[PDB]
């Protein structure tokens, strides 16, 4: 997308905060100033955390934007990001996203960092991350996910960090982590998980840190056998919310005994 | 008096979580440097806490679970 004639910032970016943002970025004197496409082409980095931005309408005119720090605003719509193909870092944490368009990230194939935390996401579309083959960090902390689509991470073979804590996850799909052989950091704490699929962690051969605390683990046998044996075999990998090694941090619901203390006949 | 984040006594809008040196983590809205033995990362945070066993990767050697300056 291209503007053909000089146009006021205020007209390209109808959001008052975001227009102010573009003006400061281009060092203009006021949002009434007209801008060219070559000036918009010059924008590589937008950083506007906690800026009261309610829409990024107009951002589609920034073909070279590569780093987008938009955490802590009031966005509920991100449709205009769809063709920002040079994005490598997209921080949308702390906005008002309740859902994501199907295929919204499909053209953002250079994305490395995608942070969607502290929103109100109720679900993830099937295949929403499939085109992000270069993604290394995905954060979905503090949303309202109760389930995940089968295979939702399968294309993220380079993923290094995956944050799924403080959701409402009732269950993990079988095989959900099977392709993440480079994954080093996995948060699953503060969800509603009573169990995991047998073998769910067995392809995570680079894993260094995992959070499993504040889940209502069902410690009846034989269902708990895999998770108990895994923690015992990975006792230095489990971290508590404070960040310390704490294999006992994964607790049985009801009794509060450590999951790893359970022995099944 | 700081509305967003503090680096020492300075009020800043962001910490050096994904770029800038030294790389940082945040605790109670304070920017704090990652342990110097964590290797700065491109595409992820560099640390999740202060300690030499909370790095994503070690800059030099690793004496599990700690990143260390000298060959163990
Ligand atoms: C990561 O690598 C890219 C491409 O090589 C580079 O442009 C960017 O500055 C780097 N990341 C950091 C924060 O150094």
């Amino acid at each position: 997308e291209t503007i053909t004639v000089s146009t006021p910032i205020k007209q390209i970016f109808p959001d008052d905060a975001f227009a102010e943002t573009i003006k400061a970025n281009l060092k203009k004197k006021s949002v009434t100033d007209a801008v060219t496409q070559n000036e918009l082409n010059s924008i590589d980095l937008i950083s506007a955390p906690h800026s009261d931005i309610k829409s990024v309408q107009g951002i589609q005119y920034l073909p070279n934007v590569r780093l987008l720090y938009l955490g802590g605003n009031k966005l509920h719509d991100i449709s205009a990001l769809k063709e920002l193909t040079n994005l490598t870092t997209l921080i949308l944490s702390g906005n008002q996203l309740q859902s994501l368009p199907n295929g919204v990230f499909d053209k953002l194939t250079n994305l490395k960092v995608l942070w969607l935390s502290v929103n109100q996401l109720q679900s993830l579309p099937d295949g929403v991350f499939d085109k992000l083959t270069n993604l290394t960090s995905l954060r979905l902390h503090r949303n309202q996910l109760q389930s995940l689509p089968k295979g939702v991470f399968d294309k993220l073979t380079n993923l290094t960090v995956l944050r799924l804590s403080e959701n409402q996850l009732q269950s993990l799909p079988e095989g959900v982590f099977d392709k993440l052989t480079q994954l080093k950091v996995l948060w699953l704490g503060r969800n509603q998980l009573k169990s995991v699929p047998d073998g769910v962690f067995d392809r995570l051969t680079s894993l260094q840190y995992i959070w499993l605390h504040d889940n209502p683990w069902d410690c009846t046998c034989p269902g708990i056998r895999y998770l108990s044996e895994w923690i015992n075999k990975h006792s230095g990998v489990v971290r508590n919310s404070a960040g310390s090694v704490a294999p006992d941090s994964a607790k049985c619901s009801g009794s509060g005994k450590p999951v790893r203390s359970i022995i099944c006949p | 008096q700081c509305s967003q984040f503090l680096r020492g006594q300075e009020c800043v809008e962001e910490c050096r979580v994904l770029q800038g040196l030294p790389r940082e983590y945040v605790n109670a809205r304070h920017c704090l440097p990652c342990h110097p033995e964590c290797q700065p990362q491109n595409g992820s945070v560099t640390c999740f806490g202060p300690e030499a066993d909370q790095c994503v990767a070690c800059a030099h050697y690793k004496d599990p679970p700690f990143c260390v300056a000298r060959c163990p």
